[PDB]
C-alpha cells in the first residue's frame, strides 16, 4: 500500500536485505537504526527569477521530490528562490545541522537555471552572473567543513541547462 | 589522539544533462530527469544501490527525442555501495 | 534518413585523486594508483563490470596514510555494465 | 597459466558469463566477435620535462597498463614526452583511427604532472603553462569528433596529481 511513511516506493523486504547483505560483502555504507536516527535533506528550488523566465511547473519537482526523500526517511527542508550567495549561507546552515550526527547519510537537491560554469541564482543576468559552482557544494559539504558527514554517502542531485547546446548529433543509418 | 579522514569522500553527483547541454521542463510535468529520478528511485531503491539507479535513469534517456538529454554522474568517491533500503 | 545521437554517452572517467589533491608515485614502485588499478583488473575484470572495479580501487584507498589520496570517477554516461569478459 | 594473451587478468568462464548475462538483462555493453574486433588503447606517459621533475619509476606504470590492456584484448599505442599540442594531434589521430568502427569499446591512459585545471605537457612551468584539460579529452572523442566509437564505452584513467593539497583532515576518535 501507498498509504504508508513510503508512499509509492517499493519496499526492500528482510530476505531481500539478507541477499544484498550476502551478494556483497563489507562493501555496503551502514544504515542507522530506524528508531533513533534523523536523515536529512536539502531541496534548493529557484523558480521565479529578476531576469531570466519563470521556471513553470518546478512545484511538480519540489513535491515529487520532496515526497520521495520523506518515503526514503529523510526530513527534508525546501528553500526557494535564492541568490548564489544565500544558496552557499543555506548550504553552510545545512552543514552544521546537529541530526547530521545521527544520520547516516544526506540528500542535497539543487533545482534552477544553469549554465556551463554551475547554477543560477535568483538574481542571474549575463551582465552580472549570479551563479553557485559544483565545487562549492562539494568543499561546502566535504570533511573539512561538514566532519558530520564524515564516512556517510552525500547524494547531490541537479536539474538545470549546463550551456546552450541541444546535445545532438546527426548520423546516417 | 588524532587521525588523518580524507578530506573528500562518499560524495556522488547527478546532473541533468552533460557538460555545455541543456536539461528539459514541462510547465505542467515537471522537469522529466526529476519525474525519471523519483520514479527509478520508487521502483529500483530496494534492489539497487543509488549508483545502478543512476545508470537505469541514464539508459531510459537513451533514446534521442526531440527533446534529447543524457544525465550524468559526477565526482564520484562511493567507496562502498549505497543502498537505500526502503522500508528499514 | 539522418538520425539523431547523444553527443557525449558510454564515458567513463577515473582519475588518481579528488580535485585539488596529490597523487602518489614511488621510484621505483611505480604509481600506486596504477598498480592498484591493474591488481583489481586482474582480480575482478572476470566478475565485475569496471563502474564496480573503479569502485573496489577507491575502497583499497579507504584508510588514510602518510601517502593519502582518494581515485575519483568523473563524468559518466555509461548506460549499461561494460564488463570486459576476459577469455572472450 | 599466466602464459596466454591474457597473463595475469583471471578469465571469465562460459557459465560467468552466462550468469552475468542473467543477472542482468540487455544492459551489458555487447562485445564483438573475438576472431574479427580490432580493440585499440592509447597511453600517454610523460616522464622527461623541461621545467618539473622527472617522472622516476613512470616506467613501471607504462609497462604494467601496456601489458594490461593487451591482456583485456586491446592493441596498445603508447606516446612518451609530449605538449599539449602534441597530446590534442596524438588524441585526434586516434579518433581517425578506422579500427574503431570494428571495435567495441577503447581506454584512453594518461600519465603525467598535473594541476587543478588539468594534465601538464613536457613543456610546463608556471610562467608559461602546458596543459590539457579533461574536457578536451572528451570533447575529442565524443559522437561529434570521433563518431566511430558511439554507443561504445570510453575509458579513461588519468594518474596526475589535481593541486596541491595533501587531501586529508584531522579527527579525534
Ligand atoms: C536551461 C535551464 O537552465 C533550464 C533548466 C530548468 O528549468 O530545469 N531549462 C529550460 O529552461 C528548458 C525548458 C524550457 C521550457 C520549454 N518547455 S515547453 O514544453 O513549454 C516548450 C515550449 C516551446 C517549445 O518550442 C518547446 C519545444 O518542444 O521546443 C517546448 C530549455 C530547454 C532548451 C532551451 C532552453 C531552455
Ligand atoms: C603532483 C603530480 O602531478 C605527480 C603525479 C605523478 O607523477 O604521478 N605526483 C608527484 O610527483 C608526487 C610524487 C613525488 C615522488 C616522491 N616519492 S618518494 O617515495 O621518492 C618520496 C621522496 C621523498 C619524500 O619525502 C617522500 C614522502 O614520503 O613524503 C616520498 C607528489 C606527491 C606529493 C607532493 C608532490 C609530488
Amino acid at each position: 500500500t501507498s498509504s504508508g511513511s513510503e508512499g509509492n516506493v517499493k519496499l526492500c523486504s528482510l530476505e531481500e536485505a539478507q541477499r544484498i547483505w550476502k551478494q556483497k560483502s563489507a562493501e555496503i555504507y551502514p544504515i542507522m537504526d530506524k528508531s533513533s536516527r534523523t536523515r536529512l535533506a536539502l531541496i534548493i528550488c529557484n523558480e521565479e527569477f529578476d531576469s531570466i523566465p519563470r521556471r513553470t511547473g518546478a512545484e511538480v519537482d519540489i513535491t515529487g521530490m520532496t515526497m520521495l526523500l520523506q518515503n526514503l526517511g529523510y526530513s527534508v527542508d525546501v528553500k526557494k528562490n535564492l541568490t548564489a550567495s544565500d544558496m552557499t549561507t543555506e548550504l553552510e546552515a545545512f552543514a552544521h545541522r546537529p541530526e547530521h550526527k545521527t544520520s547516516d547519510s544526506t540528500f542535497l537537491v539543487f533545482m534552477s537555471h544553469g549554465i556551463r560554469e554551475g547554477i543560477c541564482g535568483k538574481k542571474h543576468s549575463e551582465q552580472v552572473p549570479d551563479i553557485l559552482q559544483l565545487n562549492a557544494i562539494f568543499n561546502m559539504l566535504n570533511t573539512k567543513n561538514c566532519p558530520s558527514l564524515k564516512d556517510k554517502p552525500k547524494v547531490i542531485i541537479i536539474q538545470a541547462c549546463r550551456g546552450d547546446s541541444p546535445g545532438v548529433v546527426w548520423f546516417k543509418d | 589522539a588524532i587521525k588523518k579522514a580524507h578530506i573528500e569522500k562518499d560524495f556522488i553527483a547527478f546532473c541533468s544533462s552533460t557538460p555545455d547541454n541543456v536539461s528539459w521542463r514541462h510547465p505542467t510535468m515537471g522537469s522529466v530527469f526529476i519525474g525519471r529520478l523519483i520514479e527509478h528511485m520508487q521502483e529500483y531503491a530496494c534492489s539497487c544501490d543509488v549508483e545502478e539507479i543512476f545508470r537505469k535513469v541514464r539508459f531510459s534517456f537513451e533514446q534521442p527525442d526531440g527533446r534529447a538529454q543524457m544525465p550524468t554522474t559526477e565526482r564520484v568517491t562511493l567507496t562502498r555501495c549505497f543502498y537505500l533500503f526502503p522500508g528499514h
